[PDB]
Formats: C-alpha cells, structure tokens, sequence
C-alpha cells in the first residue's frame, strides 16, 4: 500500500523474456548462416 | 523471516530463464524434425 517500494518481478521477467527472445534468435541465426536450413528446391 | 525465499527473482527469473530455452531447443527440435522427415521422405 505504499507503492514506491518491494520487488516486483514483473519488469525483470520482462527483462529475462526479453533476453531469453535474443537467445533463441542466435541460436536460429547461427544455424541459418550454416545452410543447415536453407535448402536448394526446384 | 523477511525474505522466505525473498528475491523469488532469482528463482522465477531461473525459472522463466529455464522455461524460455526448453521451448527454445523444443522448437529447434522440431524444425530439426521437419527436415529429417523432408530429408527422409527423399524415397
């Protein structure tokens, strides 16, 4: 009730969701610069 | 006492953490799977 004060982990579960998207994209852009995705179709 | 588990931050944000890269490798596993069966259909 006194606002301005405790731990609210919201604003660092969004950091940690935040980080956790940059993760996955390197992840994803690592393999893509391996070709391991990319495949030559008709 | 003031602080039980206090910064559940830390457990929640290893949590959150730990959630985060199981779906991450479960949706590489399954791009994973995508291809093998593309791969494997090659017959």
């Amino acid at each position: 009730g006194a606002l301005e004060e405790r731990a609210i982990p919201i604003w660092w579960v969004l950091v940690g969701v935040l980080g956790g998207l940059l993760l996955l994209t390197i992840l994803v852009l690592a393999m893509w610069k391996v070709g391991f995705f990319k495949r030559n179709r008709p | 006492p003031e602080s039980p588990k206090g910064p559940d931050i830390l457990v929640v944000l290893l949590s959150v953490m730990g959630a985060i890269l199981l779906i991450g490798l479960a949706a590489l596993l399954i791009w994973k799977l995508l291809i093998t069966i593309h791969d494997r259909k090659e017959f």
